């Protein structure tokens, strides 16, 4: 026909950085494109070109000759208003009890900017205050006006309209058929690698739309993992529980496959470090070159052990052996740029600030290629291959000290930046193979099978397997 | 300066979007490469942008009053959340910091936020199957566009009237009648003087508890996914703004696929040949509530195949 | 407004150095656009924000508007060349330099009304001159 009417379901939170205002939703401007490439994709067999072609016959493009849209309108509608606003923070910070009844918090959560709006300032949304109790102990106060005017924010919608509109029935046939894929496929909203904005199709035409969400995701990805997520019979009726343990989940795996996890008695090596040891000619992990450089040089750097220097029983160590050095690369470039690494040496309030940079304007960033799927309550982790520019890329490091002086009794303000610190540097070092350059061999589903199935006593990251 | 956008205390919202937005302030650089990124040029377009964005329009105005009263009653409509972008093509880019790349429709004398009446009548001409011009360019997309177009205002003539079945040729003389008042070859039709179709432009009525005018984000991710986005920062009219469309539409009578006007059927209907399965008409409520349906399905202004410029019913 | 014909031919020559009007004698179908949307922000912005949007080659969308500001000061220059020694509203100490920005030209020399002339006569000439030549 001409219109498609589709109600939407929310499983988690958007960050939408237009949250002041009162019917704010999903832009069509994100869902627009993403549908047409989606459609083109589909239309193709995997080939845009082919989908493209396609659609350039039955005349169903704006463009003909130059651009992937499609010829149909997107409007995104709220039928009713009640706004479920949320809180996001990579910290777990004490709660407090004042609040409006539609805010909630998400703690440990994969959405790390924004972190300041915790802490003790006059702007953070929950300040941090000083209480007559144990001091090991702090409590909250929430302020409404800075509430008003934070960056981004946490919402969670009811069933909203998605309307399609095309003098083009064929077209409008062809999205009907696509639309619970695309929905399935994609995530929207700020952090949409990471599980934020996940949506699914209810109702088409006021059609009940029944689709098996693991065939779709095993279409359209290349590997696709299940985590064994439970629920104790109590948090059924308790959203809030649900999702903080979600995303500490996807937090604590993520960093499980990227940087390892140190914090509460616990180590688990990063993955990433193991998978690069112990394939072809070994790579190494970038940090360890750059913790190397900066003891060579003075302070040292917190932390009562050493880096570690391959896979084994507390295989730990400071050098190298008497042969040439390893064959450092940067490692965690693959899963996503980081431009700044921060390193805490032995005494408190200074701290060493790694900027990175591309050697030449070529990179800026790079998503990671890993995407987490929530869905009903199950976390699905899902991802095709890597872009394959990053693979042997030059990169640049700057260090720079920044030692947090104590208060001016003044303005409590940061201005201790003027610290710069200049150490050895290896540009082309052992043939352009150091900690300048990317391993420039990778494949995420050979990555990805290593992964989970690395155990001691028990496979760490507990998702089982219905990769396509 | 202040909210409540009046006669009495407002500037010119158009002035200080064209005008006065470009001023030559001293220690203002946006001519130069490095002035254009300097920081007190984003500083001072974000503050002409501040008092751009902070007037308020109240239900009772006395320049909408006047507008009710010399352009007759108005069709209310409301803006859905992305919004209403007007004018877009407008010249308004200086490749500077912080400023508003795009341009916007405002009246010249009042300086409220407007859409011209050519712009309604565009609109909604497009539905209509005979828009797209016989000329030679558009010899390959004719046909489907006409098809289409014909399905889709039969299927809207045919809700909104109490017609039962109307013909492809009716529907060529009722599009010619409205919009160019003559026959599909050009032939003037007698018409009288309050027989004609005006298209009034559509003004902001009222914006309830905030401003009419906000600022959005268009953000081009490039077709490298390794370099940063572009973003884009432009005006738009704000979500849940009453607008006016003021229309003045007539009586159409059709006999035998003709338009005539109300003389002619007077003299028609007196016949005795008067066929009344040959005889349909669209009352002036009628007409607006197919043009009240155009808007509400297809909406108007710019990027509204993204979501911008959708009317919902008051 | 009556433009003579040395204007129109001064427009001529300009379009051809400034490689508008191409051998063959034919132009680009979006200059036309570009002059007349030149003067309607001549008329609603003033006469510096459109040579700034107008000098401003960061678009890269469109076609190379920057060419029109250049067949503008060619137009001006040769305009300027031949001016009568009265030297009331004459202003030509000399040409606009090559290098220089239009833009920058007129904040320097505060007279806006002598050069909103020459520019509306320089822009009204290149529309005659490019209706002149023919169109893709």
């Amino acid at each position: 026909m001409n219109q498609l009417t589709a109600i939407l379901k929310q499983h988690t939170p958007m960050i939408h950085f237009q949250h002041n205002e009162s019917g704010a939703t999903l832009r069509a401007s994100e869902v627009k494109p993403l549908l047409d490439k989606f459609i083109l994709t589909k239309l193709g067999n995997g080939d845009i070109r082919e989908g493209r072609l396609y659609a350039k016959k039955n005349n169903w493009l704006i463009d003909n000759e130059k651009n992937y849209a499609l010829n149909y309108k997107l409007s995104i509608s709220l039928q009713k208003k009640s706004r479920l606003e949320y809180l996001i923070t990579s910290s777990t910070f004490p709660l407090p009890t004042e609040r409006p009844s539609n805010f909630f918090t998400i703690q440990n959560s994969p959405y790390f900017a924004q972190e300041k709006c915790v802490g003790i300032n006059t702007n953070s949304t929950i300040i941090l205050k000083k209480s007559n109790s144990d001091p090991r102990k702090k409590e909250a106060e929430f302020k409404e006006k800075n509430w008003s005017q934070i960056d981004k924010k946490g919402l969670e919608w009811q069933d909203f309209t998605i309307k399609i509109f095309s003098l083009k029935g064929d077209l409008i046939n062809k999205i009907q058929t696509y639309l619970p894929a695309f929905f399935i496929c994609h995530n929207f909203g700020t952090r949409n690698n990471k599980g934020f904005g996940s949506f699914t199709v209810e109702y088409i035409n006021n059609q009940k739309n029944i689709c098996n969400v693991e065939d779709t995701l095993k279409e359209n990805f290349a590997f696709v993992y299940k985590k064994k997520i439970a629920l104790s019979r109590q948090s059924t009726l308790d959203f809030i529980y649900i999702y903080n343990q979600i995303f500490s989940t996807i937090k604590k795996d993520y960093q499980i496959l990227k940087s390892g996890y140190n914090f509460r008695n616990e180590y688990i090596k990063s993955l990433l470090f193991c998978y690069f040891v112990s394939k072809y000619p070994n790579y190494r992990w970038e940090k360890r070159k750059m913790k190397q450089l900066i003891k060579a040089r003075g302070y040292e750097l917190k932390g009562d052990h050493s880096p570690i220097s391959g896979i084994r029983e507390n295989d730990n160590s400071w050098n190298d052996p008497n042969p040439n050095g390893y064959n450092y690369a940067y490692i965690r470039a693959i899963l996503g740029l980081a431009e700044q690494y921060e390193f805490q040496l032995e005494t408190p309030y200074q701290k060493a600030i790694v900027k990175i940079k591309s050697a030449n304007n070529c990179i800026s960033r790079y998503k990671s290629p890993l995407l987490f799927k929530i869905i009903n309550n199950s976390i699905y982790l899902v991802g095709n291959e890597i872009n394959t520019e990053i693979l042997n890329k030059p990169f640049q490091y700057s260090y720079i000290e920044q030692t947090k002086n104590k208060n001016m009794r003044t303005g409590k303000s940061e201005i201790t930046e003027r610290t710069m610190h200049i150490n050895e540097i290896e540009m082309n070092y052992k043939n352009r193979i150091n900690y300048h350059y990317t391993p420039t061999s990778f494949s995420l589903i050979d990555f990805m099978q290593y992964a989970m199935s690395y155990k001691k006593n028990g496979k760490n990251i507990l998702n089982y397997i219905p990769l396509k | 300066m202040p909210k409540n956008y009046t006669l009495q205390n407002a500037s010119n919202l158009g002035w200080l979007f064209y005008k006065d937005y470009y001023r030559q302030e001293p220690n203002v650089d946006f001519i130069s490469t490095q002035g254009k990124e300097s920081d007190t040029t984003a500083d001072f377009f974000r503050k002409t942008n501040q008092r751009i964005t902070a007037y308020q329009l109240n239900s009772e105005s006395p320049l909408v009053a006047a507008f009710n009263n010399h352009f007759g009653t108005p069709l209310q409509l409301k803006t859905i959340y992305p919004g209403l972008i007007t004018g877009s093509g407008l010249p308004h880019q200086t490749g500077s910091k912080g400023e508003f790349k795009l341009g916007f429709q405002f009246d010249y004398t009042t300086g409220l936020p407007y859409i011209p009446g050519s712009s309604i009548k565009g609109t909604l001409r497009s539905m209509f199957p005979f828009s797209l011009k016989d000329k030679g360019s558009t010899k390959r997309i004719l046909p489907e566009y006409r098809k289409e177009r014909m399905e889709y205002i039969r299927d809207l003539i045919i809700e909104v009237t109490n017609i039962n079945e109307i013909s492809d040729t009716e529907i060529q003389a009722l599009e010619y009648a409205i919009f160019t008042n003559s026959t599909p070859s050009g032939k003037t039709i007698e018409f009288s003087l309050e027989e004609k179709d005006v298209f009034y432009d559509a003004f902001v009525a009222d914006s309830k508890d905030g401003v009419m005018l906000s600022d959005d984000y268009i953000t081009p991710h490039g077709e490298n996914p390794l370099k940063d986005p572009k973003p884009i920062l432009f005006l738009k009219i704000r979500p849940d703004v009453t607008i006016n469309f003021y229309f003045k539409l007539c009586t159409t009578h059709l006999y035998k696929e003709k338009v005539c006007s109300s003389k002619q059927i007077e003299e028609i209907k007196k016949q005795n040949d008067f066929s009344s399965s040959d005889y349909k008409m669209i009352t002036a409520h009628q007409k607006r509530n197919l043009f009240e349906k155009i808007l509400l399905c297809i909406g108007i202004g710019a990027k509204t195949n993204i979501g911008y410029g959708q009317l919902k019913k008051l | 407004m009556k433009i003579s014909k040395k204007q129109i031919e001064y427009a001529i020559e300009a379009l051809r150095a400034n490689n508008i009007i191409t051998n063959d004698n034919q132009y680009p179908k979006v200059f036309k656009g570009y002059i007349s949307s030149f003067g309607a922000a001549v008329i609603q912005s003033g006469l510096i924000p459109a040579i700034i949007f107008f000098e401003n080659e960061d678009n890269d969308a469109n076609a190379d508007r920057h060419k029109i500001i250049g067949v503008l000061k060619d137009i001006i220059n040769a305009m300027r060349q031949q001016y009568t020694v009265t030297d009331a509203t004459i202003l030509v100490s000399s040409q606009i330099p090559a290098n220089y920005s239009m833009a920058q030209y007129i904040i320097e020399h505060g007279n806006t009304d002598q050069l909103l002339k020459e520019i509306t006569e320089a822009a009204v000439a290149m529309k005659l001159a490019l209706r002149m030549y023919k169109s893709e």
